[PDB]
């Protein structure tokens, strides 16, 4: 009867609402289609108060809440986007990854292919703020499970066969990056104070 | 006592395994319900214990 | 250029998508809103391959998968379906609940008040099939676990103070003639394999 929305755009919208972000580096077809039909996607998503913010420089899309410009509701609330607060370890790990990504961008430029970081590099850095939980096996398992948890949010790729990881471009658009820097520096200073 | 209870918990399964096997019939239900007599009556031990 | 769908419709459809189903018995102000503009809601849900399904007799609205212009596939392979495929032992309890619902419905008519069942009546029914572990505590825990897993599908509320559970009217659609015929065919096929 009525016209049906194109198959590719339907696939794009469903995938984008499932994972929360596309990437040209891992889904070139779908990413290309959405940028060629920005009005169509933004129209499909507008009724839900959802909207896509496009980052051409890093070749990344992500779903963001659309709600109106600074109404009496200073902080947005949305039935679907359930806000979450990461636990301490996740926050510190995200701060470390944020710092690494920013540092690499400072050298290779914005949007440069992220250098692969070895798992071994991260363990000493977490040990600064968490000490040694008791064994190398325990700490490595903790790091692996934390990276698996973060992969859900799309911040990092899964460890490869050589036990390295990559930092997804999404980490640049976190909610409030000032929170990471302040907390990280605060603990980094407290450890020196107490030692 | 603990065998009278076992007998009653066995005359019940042998009833719901027939109420469900009679996927087409009604007599074996109305014949019981219309009668106010104990629907789970099990004479061989129930009628002695009572 | 920019036209927003009526904010009332946006609110109603967002809530409907959040919960999966809507009722006049709990949220009349939204049930009426959706029931007055079904075309708008179906077209908004059209891109996501989700379609409304209306029940004026009982006061129930629910969202269901689509297949048009993409036949076959599998309903549960859809990317947004967030819950696992139904389990056989769960479908058994679903059938028992549906039997109680048909009894209550044919007694009091359709849509008259709410259908209720006491936990007491459900323990014996399962005791025929699942077997008796000789511990009321363990089989009570099993029944409550099954009911909780069914609350994840929206068929029943949780036990309340009097150890009673409401059978949400959505069950009438989950197990209806066509689906029951398919289920019977599949079960007979399994039995034949067993022989």
């Amino acid at each position: 009867s009525e016209t049906r929305t194109l198959q590719k755009i339907r696939e794009a919208t469903q995938e984008l609402l499932k994972y929360g972000l596309l990437e040209e580096a891992s889904k070139p077809n779908l990413y290309r289609i959405v940028l060629s039909h920005p009005e169509e996607v933004t129209r499909i998503l507008e009724p839900l108060d959802l909207d896509i913010g496009i980052d051409e420089i890093r070749g990344l899309l992500y779903v963001k809440v659309r709600l109106d410009e600074t109404p009496a509701q200073d902080e947005w609330a949305h039935p679907l986007v359930r806000r979450q607060r990461l636990n301490l370890e996740q926050s510190l790990l995200v701060a470390i990854l944020r710092q690494h990504f920013v540092a690499w961008e400072q050298e290779s430029g914005t949007g440069a292919s992220q250098a692969q970081i070895a798992i071994d590099d991260l363990l000493p850095q977490l040990q600064i703020y968490l000490g040694d939980p008791g064994s190398e096996s325990k700490e490595r398992t903790r790091l692996l499970t934390l990276l698996d948890q973060l992969k859900g949010h799309g911040l990092v790729t899964s460890p490869d066969a050589h036990e390295r990881i990559v930092i997804r471009p999404i980490i640049a658009h976190l909610a409030d990056p000032i929170n990471l820097q302040a907390l990280l520096a605060w603990l980094r200073e407290q450890i020196a104070q107490q030692t | 006592f603990r065998r009278v209870e076992d007998s009653w918990r066995e005359a019940d399964r042998a009833l719901r395994q027939s109420i469900i096997g009679e996927q087409y019939h009604r007599g074996d239900i109305v014949e019981r319900l219309l009668n106010d007599q104990d629907a789970l009556l099990n004479t061989p031990e129930g009628r002695v214990f009572d």
